[PDB]
């Protein structure tokens, strides 16, 4: 019966695989091949950060390219000074298990997640001189992966229980549900317009979503293990994502279709975390080999190796400005390349 | 059952979108590229001069 | 002249003298080949950020005490026309010896403190045990020094003396930390075979012993058990006990390097990652 | 002056190089059951009292912290196995109502065999064990398993069944033991016997070093 039809328009095409064949001329390796290459890309390590006990999970930078805050297995977060290394806060938490971070783009609140299902937004400048816990929204089922702002009196969260979801800070209730998917949800990331994000999953699959809404709009497949992370080009067109399988892979969304992979043949271990540039012509990724590597966007092969962390890199940060690299492994050192 | 209505519905829905030819939806990165190529510093080096930081 | 000088109570009188030779060249040979693998412990335990414990410590003061130790034995034994000189260093000798010998005990502690306390301590002990290996060397060498000074300096070698009973300062020390150190090693080498001799073993008894000969060869360099062959030196006859002490002892140093520095994995991989 | 706020960023260092003499004297222990396993009454008979949920206790002055995951080990996935740094793993199971014992076998046999858990310790418990020699005459276990070869009267007899079953199915070699023990309800025992297990699984590293195998 509807068996029939979903075949029809999923295995016989039907303007999903047809149209597919209809709007590519030969490859983008054909109008890339006149562009010479970046070079050697060698980078150092110009400050360290010590002071954290644990692994490290997530960190996220500021809007005036100075501060940035980071996550520990410990259950603390450290306001950094990158410029001085000098620690401006350090606030514990309730939960040990922590997994995501947040920087408000006023630089007035702080939020963070974990195991607990639960989302916690701490105030940063009040009267009196102190920090102390300003919201505590609860309401999930599965477990935070991911979580972003939108302005100071909205935020975004990705669940693990295959579920996006918008919030109102001041009431402390849900707007509007994100559902339709099969895996788990394990990275979100939002336009550089604030009117529309995009989350993968653990299908093998990629949706792009609408905020008011709220329905989805393009799907993408075309991987064969759970898809770890996923960006913006910097111009609201296009992504990347890297998963399990070791590949990465460049997705967009007007054509519709998969462009350029990124792979070789002695990466065995998968990918954890991708981060792009301002101009778009460098992709960061991290790696469980111990190291981080760089690729040319137009091109299909390394231009950089970011060797010096005894243990797994975890977590990849860039700036707004354009100047640092932001590195955190699952030792207790923080890195900055520049 | 209601599950496949919607996904018939997902699928008919997901497909009369329109599309665009891959060449120019892919060379709207190639000129991005140079669109700002000056103001990346990690790409192109820049003076040390530029504060001790 | 010659190694045993240091653990010698009794002067030995030879004949047809051939074997003074060859107890000295065996000296000279060992310390030199000792003093160039002792220097490239200390960078290997104060340089290295990883390998940083209450154990690395205890290995960095003991080779550094050796090193002095060895360079003030080879610069100054033999200046005997300076007394002056002599009853420095003399004095110096005998405080940088007896100090290794507390950071030797200190191991035996250590062994103790992993295989029956297991657990961590609350507070730490990282500042106590500079108050023992650095505060009885001096104790010793303030009380010694109160009773007899004239006697630091003989008229042949240039350390201590024996007509007075005075060498029996850096001895007695010694034999004490030998016998507490034997008492350590027994309670390791029960332990080994016991637990990994009943926890996975099967069926036969084919000598455990044997599966961890090395471990147990090695630690007879930090314990220094190997000194008492010093004491079996009392006749002309004898010297095949002596022979053995000139022939282990100043080869010290390469064994403590060629079993805790490059027969390790977590050394060999911090060396690996630097390569 | 504006530089004189190094003094803030060295108060700070301080109040975290006063934790760091705690973290490395912890011990966390991760436990695991079933839903007749008892889990409810085993902790609260221990002088101590959404989400994982976790007790903090001290015996002998050493911390030790239970950390209770609920009805989540269904998650396959491998980011959830975070617990790279827990020292051992306590399952609970019932030996009363051989119903449900192949089901539970399976499920340790799934827990084991992972590769995360390959340098943590596993305590096994077997609860009930008062109820067994009231039931044990009136139902035979020839019946539901054929592998059995004693007499089907005897306890020593299903109890050494029972434990040689649940310990065939460990692979790949031994690099930490296991443990087994018979307690229903003493609330006064149970607290040695995981200090006295957990005290072992620390020698069998520390001697490891002193050996170089």
């Amino acid at each position: 019966e509807l068996d029939q039809l979903r075949q029809e328009a999923e295995q016989l095409k039907n303007q999903i695989r047809d149209a597919r064949k209809a709007c590519a001329d030969a490859t983008l390796s054909q109008i890339t091949n006149n562009i010479d290459p970046v070079g050697r890309i060698q980078m150092r390590t110009r400050r360290t950060l010590r002071g954290h006990l644990a692994k490290i999970y997530a960190m996220h930078w500021g809007t005036d390219s100075r501060l940035l805050v980071s996550a520990s297995q410990d259950g603390k977060l450290i306001i950094w000074d990158s410029y001085t290394t000098n620690k401006v806060h350090a606030i514990p938490l309730r939960s040990s298990w922590v997994m995501t971070c947040a920087y408000a783009p006023s630089g007035n609140y702080v939020a963070c997640g974990g195991l607990d299902n639960i989302c916690s937004i701490y105030n940063l400048k009040t009267r009196e001189g102190n920090v102390r816990v300003s919201r505590e929204l609860a309401g999930h089922t599965g477990y935070l992966s991911c979580c972003r702002f939108l302005d100071d009196n909205q935020i975004v969260t990705s669940s693990g229980d295959t579920t996006c979801a918008l919030w109102d800070i001041e009431t402390g209730q849900q707007t509007t549900t994100f559902t339709g998917h099969t895996g788990d949800v394990m990275s979100l990331s939002l336009a550089p317009d604030t009117r529309l994000f995009v989350s993968g999953a653990c299908d093998a699959s990629a949706k792009l979503w609408d905020v008011r809404e709220g329905m989805c709009r393009q799907t993408f497949t075309g991987h064969e293990s759970d898809i770890n992370a996923i960006c913006f080009f910097p111009n609201g067109n296009a992504f990347a994502t890297g998963s399990d399988d070791a590949t990465c892979r460049l997705f967009d969304l007007r054509a519709d279709q998969e462009l350029m992979t990124y792979s070789h043949d002695n990466i065995i271990c998968g990918i954890t975390s991708v981060s792009f540039s301002k101009s778009g012509r460098l992709l960061l990724a991290g790696y469980d080999d111990f190291n981080c590597n760089v690729w040319d966007a137009l091109k299909a092969d390394r231009a950089g190796v970011l060797a010096g962390h005894d243990n797994r890199v975890s977590c990849l940060g860039v700036t707004d400005d354009g100047m640092a690299v932001a590195t955190g492994s699952w030792d207790s050192f923080l890195k900055i390349w520049n | 059952i209601a599950q496949a209505r919607k996904l018939v519905e997902q699928l008919k829905m997901e497909a009369n979108i329109d599309r665009i030819k891959v060449s120019k939806a892919a060379a709207d990165l190639m000129a991005y590229c140079e669109a700002h190529a000056k103001e990346d510093p990690l790409l192109t080096p820049v003076p040390a001069s530029e504060n001790p930081f | 002249t010659n190694f045993a000088v240091l653990m010698a109570h009794v002067e030995v009188k030879h004949s047809d003298a051939v074997h003074d030779l060859l107890l000295d060249v065996i000296t000279w040979v060992g310390i030199l080949l000792s003093l160039v693998c002792l220097l490239i412990c200390i960078f290997t335990f104060c340089f290295f950020r990883g390998l940083q414990s209450d154990r690395n410590t205890i290995h960095k003061n003991l080779c550094i005490s050796l090193f002095v130790a060895e360079l003030l034995f080879l610069i100054g034994i033999n200046r005997t026309d300076q007394p002056i000189a002599c009853a420095v260093f003399a004095a110096l000798l005998h405080f940088f010896f007896l100090a290794a010998f507390t950071w030797m005990f200190l191991e035996g502690v250590q062994l103790y403190i992993m295989l029956v306390e297991v657990f961590e301590s609350e507070h730490s002990r990282r500042k106590y045990f500079y108050l023992v290996g650095y505060g009885m060397p001096a104790l010793i060498v303030a009380v010694s020094a109160a009773v007899d000074y004239r006697s630091y300096g003989t008229d042949k070698v240039c350390w201590l003396r024996l007509d007075t009973y005075f060498i029996w300062s850096f001895i007695g020390p010694a034999t004490l930390i030998i016998m507490l150190n034997v008492i350590f090693l027994g309670i390791a080498l029960y332990k080994m075979f016991h637990h990994t001799a009943i926890l996975k073993p099967e069926s036969g008894c084919l000598d455990n012993i044997k599966s961890w000969v090395i471990g147990a060869i090695a630690l007879l360099c930090l314990l220094g058990l190997t000194w008492a062959f010093g004491l079996m030196y009392i006749n002309e006859s004898t010297v095949i006990m002596a022979y053995l002490f000139t022939i282990f002892n100043s080869l010290q140093g390469m064994f403590i390097f060629i079993f805790h520095c490059v027969l390790q994995k977590k050394v060999r991989k911090e060396y690996g990652k630097c390569l | 002056e504006d530089k004189a706020a190094a003094e803030r960023s060295k108060e700070i260092d301080k109040c975290l190089s006063r934790e760091k003499t705690y973290v490395k004297r912890l011990v966390k222990i991760l436990l695991l059951g079933a839903d007749n396993s008892g889990k409810s009454t085993f902790l609260k008979q221990m002088r101590i009292i959404k989400g994982i949920h976790e007790y903090d206790f001290e015996i002998k002055n050493v911390p030790f912290k239970m950390v209770d995951v609920g009805g989540q080990r269904s998650e396959r996935k491998r980011w959830f196995e975070c617990f790279d740094s827990v020292t051992s793993i306590l399952f609970l199971v019932d030996s009363s109502d051989f119903n449900r014992l192949t089901e539970s076998l399976n499920d340790f046999e799934t827990i084991v065999n992972n590769r995360v858990f390959s340098n943590v310790s596993i305590i096994l418990f077997l609860n009930k064990t008062d109820l067994l020699e009231e039931k044990v005459q009136i139902v035979s276990i020839k019946d539901y398993f054929l592998e059995f070869e004693g007499d089907p009267h005897c306890l020593r007899d299903v109890q050494k069944f029972l434990v040689e079953c649940f310990r065939n199915k460990r692979r790949d070699q031994q690099q930490k033991p296991l443990y087994h023990h018979f307690t229903t309800a003493i609330n006064t025992e149970n607290a040695r016997l995981i200090f006295r297990d957990v005290k072992d699984t620390i020698l069998h590293d520390n001697l490891k070093q002193l050996m170089l195998q």
